[PDB]
């Protein structure tokens, strides 16, 4: 009944798709009841058994897809999630998010849904847009940022 | 806004404040006094919610409804008359233990003068008597003894200032039927079997156990906060009220009690030497202090944060070994039988956020506790077994792996069958899936390399055998050379017609080849299941079929376990098998020799689940259109339901059956071979059927006439049995 529902783990993030095609309205109401979740900072090298085996453990997973350098077609550092119902989904986002896999944090986020073409880092050089500016070194990432 | 300010600060007075707690009672005491003209009906709400949500904070809160007792008489009677009712609601509705909070809620009002003690002591006197009751459920008989007795840490010192004469006469039906109760859950509900170091022991004798140094104390504890004890002055002048006379709801075909529970004890005083003195087991302070825990990780289970952050702010009384109380409650949930109140990865999540927040003092204990529980692994439960497993696995995986392997090097020379070494080497391979093979095989030592898991590769029959004898050999290579053509189902259906014999020849060349030629990653052979589906529906259209298959699958992959739970979950969703085979496949004898490993029942759960998912996905659907063309749909939703409640039956039937199967032979050869019967082989197997049990003991409820005259009858070893009476014990 009272304040005790806080579910801040829950709670929709800041981001937002820019190619996804609706009102931000209806990306909100695809993410609100979305099983699928983009889980970011990977390693180029995790492997979809890690994460099948880490991302398990909050339910049962649909499908994994993992984010490719649009054009050398090589593991990204993300990937996609889906699970059967979004209870899963949840827990995910409550014990998983912020934690270690393949000896990394991790993020997850919701994602409106998987669509041919969100597999492919955006990023001007292929990988993701993350990469391009970043100024810490990342031995897991190819070693510092593209404009380096 | 109003409404809103009221539910806030109701809650600011059980949080921490900035201000002594003795203070924002007084203030808000009066101010939802001078607010009740207007908001009556919403403070009466709000106080009655924070009475069953809040038990971690039942005496600050019952200081309130006594300091407005104390200002306006009317007022409690109404909160008194909400409570009975709001009771009342519980009850039927089968929300027992939520009940008890509310139950409890009323006891420790009479410590704040707002409720005649007199008056607690008569309802309490009627809940005993349900212990008379005839024909109902003890789990009812239960309850309403825990109710009382779980109430008297907070009631009982004052509540014996009065009608001890009765107050005697209940003890004395409690002593009287708490000595005539069966016990037969217990051996199903304890972590441990081993007395030693520490007993665990039946939750009502436990309690029982704890009155008594409580009353034979005079009836004082010292850990209870009571807020409503520095305002004695104003609450002594407070007019009582008097519940009125509570007969306990009739029991119904439609009422479901709290199963039996088994006190969890790993720690004790010597545990923690330099370290303010634990309280005893048999003391009410060490109930009361995981109580609250336990309703603290209750009220915050989903944000992991906050949790840990309650815990660790936990206010005791008197000073107390709270980080081992915090972890000894933990593991309390994650091993607790059948199931642990939240989903397994919480706790593990939870204790990393209390580590990093008692970064100076709780990893020491959590490393104890761990030592602990690896050295009395001897007679923990098979179920708690796994759950230690899994759990110390992926804590270690947040940890670099980082552990002190040598401690434990007692198990290298052990037989591998052992519990120490077989959880070593599970644990072991759970690292690695979480990883990969080299990776682990760097983090322990030399002496350990030969509990390491084997490198997961896979094994191809007519591969680069160069041994050719084989039957379907050639065949084999004709698909080797289709799939990595772009090969078409029909196309492969040909080269398949080539196949000398359902017909298990063409199985085996085609699943060793469509596996071996998509071994370099899951999603490759997930669609490789895909394209070639229909194949696969054709050579498997039989159950001599699907178990082939799952035969031939092992074959392959029986070094990649991970590979082999993936692969039978997407052929059970795409049926390629059915849950059947896959039982039958479990027991089969081409698994005996892995038959005690992890990934066997992590499999078989994982059926069993999927089936039950689609049983009550189906009915859900059935209730929505029942709710409701539209009727040629019910027709059919009926009979996939018929269907679907049929094939869950029929899965637990064919596990129950294997199990009495194996059981019984290995029985009747111990008892003619005059030799134990207490073996590693055994005890994983007595314990995993138990398991079935735990894990489904709602579904398996609906077959009690099957199971108790059909399958589990006396003609059976008493050993077998005794597993089944134990589960009917839980709602018994
Ligand atoms: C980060 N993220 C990616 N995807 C999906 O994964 C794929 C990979 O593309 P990216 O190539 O990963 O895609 P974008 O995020 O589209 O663009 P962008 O939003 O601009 O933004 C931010 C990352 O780049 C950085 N960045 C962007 N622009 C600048 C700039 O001008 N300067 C600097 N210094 N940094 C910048 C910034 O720090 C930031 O955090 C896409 O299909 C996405 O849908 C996400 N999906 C969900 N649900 N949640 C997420 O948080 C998420
Ligand atoms: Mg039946």
């Amino acid at each position: 009944l009272k304040a005790l529902r806080s579910d801040s783990y829950v709670e929709l993030s800041q981001y937002r798709d820019q190619h996804f095609r609706g009102d931000n309205e209806e990306q909100e109401k695809l993410l609100k009841k979305s099983c699928t979740l983009y889980v970011g900072n990977l390693s180029f090298y995790t492997t979809e058994e890690q994460i099948y085996e880490l991302f398990s453990k909050s339910g049962d997973i649909k499908k994994i897809i993992m984010g490719l350098d649009k054009m050398k077609k090589t593991a990204c550092g993300f990937c996609f999630v889906e699970y059967y119902s979004r209870a899963d989904a949840e827990n995910a986002m409550r014990y998983i998010n912020g934690t270690r896999l393949d000896d990394r944090i991790i993020r997850t986020d919701w994602d409106a849904g998987f669509k041919e073409g969100r597999q492919y880092g955006r990023g001007r050089s292929g990988g993701q847009v993350r990469d391009e500016y970043r100024q810490d070194y990342d031995a897991g990432r190819g070693g510092y940022g593209k404009l380096a | 806004e109003t409404e809103d300010h009221l539910e806030s600060l109701i809650c600011k007075v059980g949080e921490k404040s900035a201000c002594s707690l003795e203070s924002n009672l007084e203030g808000l005491a009066g101010v939802l006094e001078a607010d009740l003209p207007n908001y009556k009906s919403k403070i009466l709400r709000l106080l009655c919610t924070v009475a069953r949500l809040l038990p971690e904070k039942l005496t600050i809160y019952t200081t309130l409804v006594g300091l407005l007792n104390a200002r306006n008489y009317n007022f409690g009677g109404e909160f008194v008359e909400a409570m009975i009712r709001q009771l009342k609601e519980s009850l039927k509705a089968n929300n027992y233990n939520e009940a008890v909070y509310l139950v409890r809620f009323l006891s420790d009002l009479v410590n704040c003068h707002v409720i005649a003690a007199p008056s607690m002591v008569a309802m309490f006197e009627n809940f005993v008597s349900v212990t008379q009751e005839e024909d109902v459920p003890q789990v009812r008989r239960d309850w309403y003894v825990y109710a009382f007795l779980s109430s008297l840490p907070w009631v009982g010192k004052e509540l014996y200032e009065k009608k001890d004469a009765e107050m005697d006469r209940i003890f004395a039906n409690t002593e009287s039927y708490l000595k005539r109760r069966q016990k037969t859950h217990v051996p199903m509900l304890q972590v441990w079997t081993a007395d030693k170091p520490h007993p665990q022991e039946e939750y009502l004798d436990c309690l029982w156990a704890q009155i008594q140094k409580l009353k034979k104390d005079r009836w004082q504890e010292r850990h209870i906060l009571r807020p409503y004890l520095a305002f004695d002055s104003i609450l002594c002048e407070a007019l009582q009220h008097n519940l009125p006379p509570f007969t306990p709801p009739p029991h119904t075909e439609d009422s479901v009690y709290p199963m039996p529970r088994v006190i969890f004890r790993m720690f004790d005083y010597t545990d923690d030497p330099e370290g303010p003195v634990m309280p005893g087991s048999h003391s009410v302070e060490r109930f009361v202090i995981e109580e609250n825990l336990h309703c603290i990780i209750k009220s915050h289970w989903k944000e992991r944060k906050t949790c840990a952050a309650q815990l660790v702010s936990y206010p005791g009384k008197n000073k107390i070994p709270l980080n081992y109380h915090i972890v000894e409650v933990i593991f309390a949930e994650l091993f607790q039988l059948p199931a642990p109140p939240h989903i397994d990865v919480m706790y593990t999540t939870l204790l990393i956020e209390l580590c990093k927040l008692q970064p100076g003092s709780l990893p020491q204990v959590l490393a104890q506790a761990t030592e602990m529980l690896y050295m009395r692994l001897d007679t923990m439960n098979t179920t708690c077994v796994d759950r230690f497993i899994n759990w110390f696995s992926h804590h270690l995986s947040n940890f670099q792996f980082r552990w002190s392997w040598e401690d434990w090097s007692d198990c290298l020379s052990q037989d591998p069958e052992s519990p120490k070494p077989k959880f070593v080497r599970e644990v072991l391979e759970k690292c690695m899936r979480l990883s990969y093979h080299q990776r682990i095989l760097d983090i322990v030592p030399p002496t350990f390399s030969a509990l390491c898991p084997a490198n997961p590769t896979c094994i191809y029959k007519y591969g680069d055998e160069s041994s050719n004898s084989l039957p379907g050999h050639s065949v084999a290579l004709c698909l080797a050379v289709a799939f990595k053509s772009k090969a078409t189902n029909d196309e492969i259906f040909s080269i398949l017609k080539d196949v000398p014999n359902f017909n298990p020849l063409k199985i085996e060349v085609f699943v060793q080849t469509l596996l071996h030629l998509a071994a370099k990653s899951f999603s490759h052979s997930f669609s490789a299941l895909a394209k070639f589906h229909e194949v696969f529906k054709t050579l498997a259209e039989s159950d001599e079929g699907k178990l082939h298959v799952l035969r031939v699958m092992f074959e392959v992959w029986r070094n990649h376990p991970q590979m082999i739970a993936v692969l039978v979950d997407k052929m059970i969703r795409t049926q390629i098998v059915d849950c059947a085979a896959v039982a039958n496949w479990i027991f089969s004898s081409e698994l005996s020799r892995d038959f005690t490993r992890l990934f066997v029942w992590e499999i078989l759960h994982s059926t069993i689940r999927k089936m039950n998912k689609h049983v009550l996905k189906i009915q859900k659907e059935l209730e929505e259109a029942k709710e409701k063309v539209l009727e040629e749909q019910i027709e059919r939703l009926q009979e996939k339901v018929e269907s679907a409640q049929s094939e869950q039956k029929n899965l637990f039937l064919v596990i129950f059956q294997r199990f009495i199967m194996i059981l019984t032979e290995h029985l009747v050869r111990c008892e003619t071979d005059g030799t134990s019967v207490l073996t590693p082989w055994y005890k994983n197997c007595i314990e995993r059927l138990q398991q079935i049990f735990l894990q489904h003991h709602q579904i398996i409820q609906q077959y009690m006439v099957t199971l108790e005259n059909l399958l589990f009858t006396a003609e059976l070893d008493p050993h077998i049995l005794a597993v089944f009476q134990q589960f009917c014990a839980l709602q018994a």
